[PDB]
């Protein structure tokens, strides 16, 4: 049961329905709801009133309003009067985190699982800094496997080389190209494909050994030392409170009364008072020695026109925060090295709870029609079409290509000579997402 | 655009042919009948229905919807004329046939065949069957496809009805209104059909008069509708099976959603709350005028005759169990005016459904109050929430279009040689979908001129389609 | 409340008596006539008018305004019958007299006196004089006192409509509209009056027919209106002096404000821009149907007869210069339907003034466009700026009330023994303030029943007052 | 004398100073002013008070505040008490135009020349519609000459062909490639350069015969018939009032009370009530038959995410209105065909008054470092280095290439064999704008 027809509710309502699971979304915004009703059953609803929420739940939880407070009431109304299972409710306002342990580990509020957006993006941004040279890092439902994306340039070890020409050596830890994004549109990896310049080459890597992969491909640049931020809001302060202990941080906030509290809350950080495009402040404070220029503002236009400037002065890298998640590929690449989306990360976390124990887990690498997925193979060779059969012998739908296999806690890179065993978590790249209930029907065990 | 439309057309023509079998089956199960035209039609239509959609099996997906439903009746209505042209037992002209084809399918009930009592029992089933088919047609369209288009006639309707009451599982905009409503339709036809058997009449007349009363209908296998057997039971069943069949079928959806919890769903709908009062006040005043006139010897007959005529004429049913002999001239006129307030919306229905009149009376009195309190703020009470200014406009533009067609269709019948009074008696009977002419001296539709019998066809569509559906066809903006 | 009202009433009764002198003066300057009832009435009314306001000379100041204007016609209409009751030369009954009193004062023009050609030339002046008086009455009311009330029906009438074009000052009302408008009234009556003298007819017929065309009445001193002298000039003067007198008098205020700058004021008013097209298209189509029918030997007569009948019937004038002999039955009916489109608002005119029809045609087509573009935003074009939703409501409630009265007044005439056709021919002729019955040479108001002539009076007021003015009288909210 | 340090004042203050002319800008925004003081003398100023305005003007006019009303006062204060020459003052609010003739042609208000931004952009947008297939149209100080830009694709008559291979025929009216923009960065045209795919090929054309040029290159598509707009503001209404008479217009406005007045002011237009991303409204109202989808909103983010959708459904063309002029090249090309800037058009009109009679007129084709300019050659062969000398024999600074010559009212396309006569208006393309006082010193006549 949802309570949103927004980019969260709409992206879920689109992603989750393969007839595998059934749900009902709620929203007072009719023009958006019956538009989102295409993507199931729609209960028009007013707040968390029991009529809509409570009656829909039993005999016929995700709560994504504008506000957190309304969301908490909805989980309590469903827990008090029906005792409904699960209950994931997004909570944004920081103080509900600052006392989360007191509140939530006392069981008072009924959130079974939290989705704190400010926390998820800020942890994510720190995850890119840790592996220098990584454009995007992809996370699946299984923590063990993950994709790491790099950028191919002129003079790179990976430009123009034949894919299989790199597959002849298996040095130390090994990799595999699961996806190739170029010009904004997706190229599935083939033996015949050549790595041209300015591509998003998505390498596969065991989550434990990611840095090892990038250094074997000679792409692990020097660790970042000097960082620069531009947002004083919820993400800007959280990131500073995480980086001042390990990196030389500088912040730029244009609202004094907020710039003061950032001076109080951050002991070892230098917060400023200026606009992002203040050339004097960027020159006066040594921007030609900046290694990354995270911009975390409200308006996506401001992040770009400032992160484009910092590259021009110029910084070693730049990152923006495109709030709506629909344009991440469009702004990314070229002048701006990295573009981050909270609504392609907030939804990334929601598709790991909903999809739990299911056939497919939708990765964080969803952009346009392409999306990476993780399919689960249940049943022995008698009740499954896809078990025991070697990877090269599976008649996968067009565009789909297996990149790896997760078996328990060990990541096996997909090779044509590999055997899929029972209860595997296969990681693959779909160029076209209209094929899921074909995959969802292929891996799914026949009746038991 | 036009391609996928013709796919739909030939598909329905095939479905119409499959209907042609049930008549011919009776012309061989029964011993009085002629089956060759139905089976001659079954073949020729199946071909002509198949020939159009085979090279057009290409599938593709508002301007689409208006042009479909005028074809739904234009095509099916023309096809309905074919059996009558072929069969020589009722040797009847082409226009007399197209009329009887449309009059049947449009659920009008205006006939042009004299002495149908002794006509074969095979053509007698096909006429009543076509009313049944158009009976189902209006229900699927009025409650499902038509509201989305923009002309609703369905409680609050402009284009936003989830049915309001039990608005659940509405996903399939038409695929679960055709399926679910059929059970109500069949469970209503059988109940009356066996009830007429318990009244005593033959199976044929018992059944083929249920096809006629459940749908708005009006047809008969006897020249006189229900004077064939002046028995209180048949009238008192036909009365209650017109009142029950006339109102909103989404209120008859108070039986297929968790059993019989009827009274709350019915009475809390203001349309049904006004359908009763308009029905009672009519019969009540049509009763006191009969008792004061001593038109009938015993007030049981007067009660029988009145309570049937007000509920057979104001519901657009069209059944005549009398000749208004002892009735004042002033009663057939009043009843004809009551024809405009036909059955509740979303059902086999009259020209201006109860709401159109209900909304009209509500809004007309507000305009009387504002005249004294100009600076006051007034609203409409009908539903839970007051109506959007879109719907109030969609009633008052509907009245205008109605009295725009009714006057153009009148000065079109006058020119063909009819008289002012008979034209009015005709178009008010066809625009509202009421077969009877309704005067002290009736209009008998055989006497109607050939060219008028076309204008009547043109008109009975206008009433069956919500008048706008066909009125926008000749607009420049639509094309 | 009632006290100061009776002051107004008795005050007007006195002013009406002062009018009685001018007829009797003619019955002494002429002595083909009987003047004593006018001088008997002058006295009795002056007393009965004075007796009410002397003990009520107490002065005090919307609910006030509605009850005044129903008394302005009820009282003056009753008082108008007195001369006819007294005089033995007409030999007219009471109801025939109250009818002829109201028909005259209401500017209707429906008469119940046979062979008025040879009636005295003194009673023949009083009939036309009463049309003149009710001609002036509507003007002061429609332009001034009535719009304030909230039923103005003048351009963008609703309550606030303070003089329309070149509305400067306007602080004095009724009193700065009764004085200034009189000059247009008198300067228009004389112009036609001497024009008829230049056409050739006697002073009396020249003058007493000017009181009638300008006041859009339709009376005559001859049984046949303008067939007494089938001369193109008299027709072409009566045509041009009905078109000039039918349009908005607030637009005839384009001559008393800094001289003759007419054409800009006239043509930039959408009501006059639609008065022409409706008037032309009528006569244009009423001409082509006469030429195709060879109803008249020479197309000059057909032009003469048609161009007069469309502009004497669609301006609510009610003059008959023909017998519709060679005309199709289908022409008097069409002309009768055109009676509802009466003269332009703010003028002496019939029922649904051009704007009511103009607004109705405008809004009715918008509802046809929205059916295809539901999410579009549409507006009304009539004036410079679109109309407020109050006004669009104030037309569509007026149509509803109109066809509410027109049906109750019809089933009220039917009961009294008339026939369906004659009722329609009567109420459409009286509600619209037309006069002649129309139809296939039909209604003669002498044949009408006694208790129908009362209902006709009941109706002709409803048209003369904006229908609501009297409809709210029987509301609970007003009382 | 200016009164702004904004994109107008800053772009002028940068463009106009070649030591050819001297000015003084005024602005209360210090951090922006002394930043803009780099780009001359700065008078800190409060409103139009005479101390700052009036004293600066005599013994030591352009007025670009936030508001029009303040600007009018400044021109009157300078005209009343000193009688200062010229006086160009921007006025945005429409009603000051609606009665401009009454007010301004009565001489009451002292504006010598107006710069009405809403009018200039809306006239410009109509100028692209008139020549279908034109990405951008460039206007110089001389009305006679103008550049027309096109887009080279696969299958185009101009892709891969050699430049000179097109110069062998001179059919009817002739053209010449004055500039080539590709990948956002400028390529000056050479004989060795080849026209690759997705380029901005800037053709030269006499302003009179522009359509003739594009039809001889087979690029004049069918005239536009059905247009769609998305802004209900000052530009949206003005454009509708200009197009409803010649084109089938549809408008989309999301504020009802403003959607109503647009129904009153526009007689033959269909205005709507909806959000730009309302898929239902775009599908319901036949967008697959739209020829151009102008988007004229407040937020540049909204124009893009809606004009990208209309191309996707899709429309035949799309146009946005990127308010700040600094990103016109970045958004342009690719998915969105055309991007318009008011502050690259408002400034385009100001550089035709200021530069009057001067050596250089800065074109409307300024993007990044590249800008097209028009240089005037005064003096006979005795007092000028550049007169009489054939075009191929002028040692122009690097990147500069002459494209045409305007002599009186006739446009001579530049050919290597052409002679520059006295008092010519030469049209050329600078790839790098740091060279102007080299050109400004080359064409300028030696002392007389
Ligand atoms: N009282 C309310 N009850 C229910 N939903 C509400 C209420 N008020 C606002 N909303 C929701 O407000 C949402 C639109 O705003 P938001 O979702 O907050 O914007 P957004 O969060 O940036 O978009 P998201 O994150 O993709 S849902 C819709 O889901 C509405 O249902
Ligand atoms: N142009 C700008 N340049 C620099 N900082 C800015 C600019 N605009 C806004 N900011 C900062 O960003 C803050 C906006 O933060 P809030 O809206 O309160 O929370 P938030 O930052 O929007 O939430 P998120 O996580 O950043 S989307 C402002 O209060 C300033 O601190
Ligand atoms: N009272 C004032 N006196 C002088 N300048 C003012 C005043 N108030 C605001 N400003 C000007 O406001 C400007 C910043 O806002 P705006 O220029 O209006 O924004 P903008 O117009 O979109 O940017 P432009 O068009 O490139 S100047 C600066 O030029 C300030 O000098
Ligand atoms: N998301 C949107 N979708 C569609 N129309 C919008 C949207 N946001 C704003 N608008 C419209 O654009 C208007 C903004 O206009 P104003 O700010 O009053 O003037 P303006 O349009 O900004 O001036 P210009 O010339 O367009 S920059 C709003 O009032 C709406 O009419």
């Amino acid at each position: 049961i949802i309570l949103g027809a927004g980019q969260v509710g709409g992206t879920l309502a689109e992603n989750l329905v393969g007839e595998n699971n059934d749900i009902t979304i709620v929203d007072n915004n009719a023009d958006r709801l019956r538009e989102l009703q295409d993507k199931l059953r729609v209960v028009n609803g007013h707040a968390s009133h029991p009529d809509v929420l409570h009656e829909a739940g039993a005999q016929d939880l995700v709560a994504v309003t504008n506000t957190d407070e309304t969301n908490m009431a909805a989980c309590q109304v469903a827990f008090t009067l029906f005792n409904t299972p699960n209950r994931v409710a997004r909570i944004r306002s920081p103080e509900y985190l600052a006392e989360k342990e007191a509140l939530f580990k006392s069981g008072a509020i009924p959130v079974d699982h939290l989705i704190a957006p400010e926390e998820l993006v800020t942890s994510y941004i720190e995850r890119l800094i840790q592996y220098p040279g990584a454009l995007q890092v992809v996370s699946f439902a299984e923590q063990k496997v993950s994709l790491v994306a790099v950028k191919a340039y002129y003079g790179g070890p990976l430009v123009g080389n034949a894919l299989s020409a790199l597959r002849e050596h298996m040095p130390h830890i090994d990799t595999r190209v699961a996806a190739i994004f170029r010009q904004g549109r997706p190229i599935r990896p083939q033996g015949t494909t050549i790595i041209e310049a300015d591509d998003e080459v998505f390498f596969v890597a065991a989550s434990n050994h990611i840095r090892s992969v990038m250094s074997e491909l000679q792409r692990l640049e020097k660790p970042y030392r000097r960082i620069m931020i531009v947002g004083g809001g919820n993400i800007g302060a959280s990131l500073a409170k995480r980086l001042e202990q390990t990196y030389s941080v500088k912040l730029i906030e244009r609202d004094y009364q907020r710039a003061e509290k950032l001076s109080e809350q951050l002991e070892n950080t230098i917060v400023f008072c200026g606009d992002a495009a203040d050339q004097e402040l960027l020159t006066e404070e040594n921007i030609d020695q900046v290694d990354v220029f995270i911009a975390l503002t409200n308006e996506d236009e401001t992040n770009i026109m400032s992160a484009m400037l910092a590259k021009r002065m110029g910084a070693k890298k730049v990152m923006v925060l495109i709030q709506r998640g629909a344009y991440v590929d469009l702004v990314q690449g070229g002048v701006i090295d990295v573009a981050i989306s909270p609504q392609q990360a907030t939804i990334s976390a929601l598709l790991t709870h909903v999809r739990r124990a299911d056939i497919v887990n939708v990765s964080s690498l969803r952009r346009g029609a392409a999306e990476a997925i993780e399919a689960v193979a249940h049943g022995d060779e008698t009740t499954s079409k896809v078990v025991g059969r070697a990877i090269g012998d599976i008649k996968l739908p067009p565009g789909t290509t297996i990149g790896a296999v997760v078996r328990g806690e060990e990541v096996l890179i997909a090779h044509d000579r590999t055997v899929i065993e029972q209860d595997d978590h296969v990681v693959m790249f779909l160029v076209d997402k209209k094929y899921v209930p074909d995959v969802e029907a292929l891996f799914q065990p026949s009746p038991f | 655009q036009f391609r996928s439309i013709i796919r739909i057309v030939g598909l329905l023509l095939a479905l119409f042919s499959v209907t042609m079998l049930a008549p011919a089956l009776v012309a061989l199960l029964y011993r009085d009948g002629a089956g060759v035209p139905f089976v001659t039609t079954f073949f020729v239509l199946l071909f002509c229905g198949a020939m159009c959609w085979f090279p057009n099996r290409r599938h593709k997906h508002s301007r689409d919807g208006f042009l479909i439903v005028v074809l739904f009746w234009t095509v099916l209505g023309s096809a309905g004329s074919l059996p009558f042209l072929i069969a020589d037992n009722p040797n009847i002209s082409v226009t007399d046939a197209f009329f009887e084809s449309f009059s049947a399918l449009t659920t009008t009930g205006a006939t042009v065949i004299v002495g149908l009592d002794e006509l074969p029992k095979a053509i007698l089933f096909y006429r009543q069957f076509l009313q049944w088919f158009g009976g189902m047609g209006i229900i699927v369209l009025a409650v499902a496809i038509l509201p989305v288009l923009g002309i609703g006639g369905m409680q609050l309707y402009r284009a936003e009805i989830p049915g309001p009451v039990k608005d659940t599982k509405m996903t399939p905009r038409i695929a679960e209104t055709a399926k679910a409503l059929w059970y109500i339709y069949l469970s209503l036809t059988i109940a009356c059909a066996v009830a007429f058997w318990l009244a005593g009449m033959t199976p044929f007349d018992a059944i083929s008069h249920s096809f006629s009363t459940i749908a708005i209908g009006g047809f008969s296998t006897h020249d006189a509708s229900m004077g064939y057997f002046d028995s209180y039971a048949i009238n008192l069943i036909t009365v209650v099976f017109l009142l029950i069949s006339a109102c909103n079928f989404t209120l008859h959806f108070a039986a297929f959603a968790s059993g019989g919890v009827h009274p709350k769903y019915y009475w809390k709908d203001p349309e049904f709350r006004a359908f009763i009062f308009i029905q009672v006040l009519l019969f009540l005043v049509c009763f006191l005028l009969l008792l004061k006139h001593h038109s009938y010897t015993s007030p049981y007959d007067a009660f029988d005759q009145a309570l049937f005529q007000t509920v057979s004429i104001s519901t657009t049913a069209g059944f005549t169990t009398t000749g208004f002999a002892d009735w004042p001239l002033f009663l057939p006129v009043l009843l004809l005016f009551s024809s405009f307030i036909g059955g509740c919306a979303g059902s086999t229905g009259g020209g201006m459904k109860v709401i159109r009149i209900l909304l009209l009376t509500l809004q007309g009195a507000r305009e009387l109050k504002r005249l004294v309190h100009p600076r006051a703020v007034y609203t409409i009470k009908v539903g839970g929430s007051a109506l959007p200014q879109r719907v109030v406009d969609a009633v008052w533009g509907f009245f205008s279009a109605y009295a725009l067609v009714f006057v153009v269709c009148m000065l079109g019948l006058i020119a063909t040689g009819m008289d002012e009074l008979s034209a009015f008696s005709a178009v008010a009977a066809t625009l509202n979908n009421l077969g009877p002419g309704l005067g002290e001296v009736a209009l008998h539709f055989g006497d109607v001129n050939d060219k008028a019998k076309w204008v009547l066809i043109v008109s009975m569509l206008f009433g069956r389609l919500e008048i706008f559906t066909l009125l926008i066809l000749l607009t420049p903006t639509f094309w």
